[PDB]
DNA sequence: AGCTATGACCATGATTACGAATTGC
DNA sequence: ACGAATTAAGCAATTCGTAATCATGGTCATAGCT
């Protein structure tokens, strides 16, 4: 700021992040995909009208979260809600054919699914927060 | 006070740019007593008005001075 | 490759800046300060005027990566 | 009582300028 | 027209729709002659 106020050019990186990056490694970087934690997530909320992320006035009903280091899906289900209370979800029925009441979900994907149902939204959100702390995605 | 007819429209932007692209940035700032000159772009009346501000001297373009007074 | 944070890939400005800075530092040089300019439009590529009639036999040519070349 | 030339109209056709959505080098 | 603190790939091109404006065909109305 002082050099700008005097009016002389201040040479070098104004952003220190990549400056420290270059000073730290210098040589080329050898990486590994399996060591970097990449996570995917998907959200479903049941409500009378379209829920607004700017408000989030409706509860969250379906949580799914895939992690790459453990290549594992975590599924959170709420058994009861003000918009409707429902039973659990069975993996076997999902793998069945549509004509037989199934959902055609592949079995190999089902092999990597871990289920944790919760009765109320608060417990589900606590579990999601604590797993996020335990499993911090890159 | 540095004035002239339509000075902020042609004279200043032209002198500044020519000195910048012929002599360099350091020579261009020599005009400012405190070596501090800045360039802004105004998109009014088909834009293209690179109003130059020199810190230490006052630009008082005579065209608008006569227009409003 | 550019020794830059992950998100910066969404902006080519940052990745090109980082890689050029790395190349310059590797040879013990110094990059200039971010100056200041104004947005301008300059002429783009050229395209001919085809006669909208059926053309039986056509040959096609191109130059590999025109602008870097 | 009917054919027909012509004015009004009502919409129709046509041209221009501008905003917008989409390619493609 | 001075707000004043600040920020992130580019241009050339077609095609359609809308809004504004001028020229006009089909048809209706007037009417005039037979
Ligand atoms: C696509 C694209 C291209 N360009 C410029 C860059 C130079 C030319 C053609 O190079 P392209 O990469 O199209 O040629 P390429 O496909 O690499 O060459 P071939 O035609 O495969 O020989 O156009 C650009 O500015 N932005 C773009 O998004």
């Amino acid at each position: 700021k002082r050099m700008e106020d005097i009016g002389l050019e201040a040479l070098g990186m104004n952003d220190f992040k990549l400056a420290y990056i270059s000073d730290t490694y210098g040589s080329e970087i050898v990486y590994d995909r399996k060591f970097v934690r990449v996570a995917n997530c998907d959200i479903e909320v049941t409500g009378d009208k379209f829920p607004d992320p700017m408000k989030a006035e409706y509860e969250i009903d379906a949580i799914t979260h895939y992690d790459s280091i453990d290549d594992r899906f975590y599924v959170f289900d709420l058994l009861n809600s003000m918009y409707g209370s429902v039973s659990k979800w069975d993996a076997k029925l999902a793998a069945k054919l549509d004509c037989e009441g199934g959902d055609e979900v592949p079995q190999e994907i089902l092999d990597r699914v871990i289920y944790m149902p919760f009765d109320n939204e608060r417990d589900m959100l606590m579990e999601y927060i604590n797993l996020w702390e335990q499993k911090r995605p890159a | 006070i540095f004035t002239g007819w339509n000075i902020e429209g042609f004279a200043v932007p032209y002198i500044m740019n020519r000195v910048k692209m012929i002599l360099g940035e350091r020579s261009m700032k020599r005009f400012s007593p405190i070596g501090r000159v800045k360039s802004k772009l105004i998109q009014n009346m088909y834009g293209s008005k690179e109003i130059y501000s020199i810190d230490g001297v006052s630009i008082l373009d005579y065209l608008d001075l006569y227009k409003k007074f | 490759y550019a020794k830059m944070p992950f998100s910066g890939v969404m902006s080519p400005i940052k990745t090109w800046d980082a890689i050029i800075f790395n190349s310059l530092k590797g040879e013990h040089k110094v990059i200039p300060q971010q100056g200041s300019h104004v947005k301008q439009s300059f002429p783009g590529a050229f395209v001919f005027e085809p006669k909208p009639i059926a053309r039986r036999y056509i040959m096609s040519f191109d130059l590999t990566s025109l602008y870097p070349s």
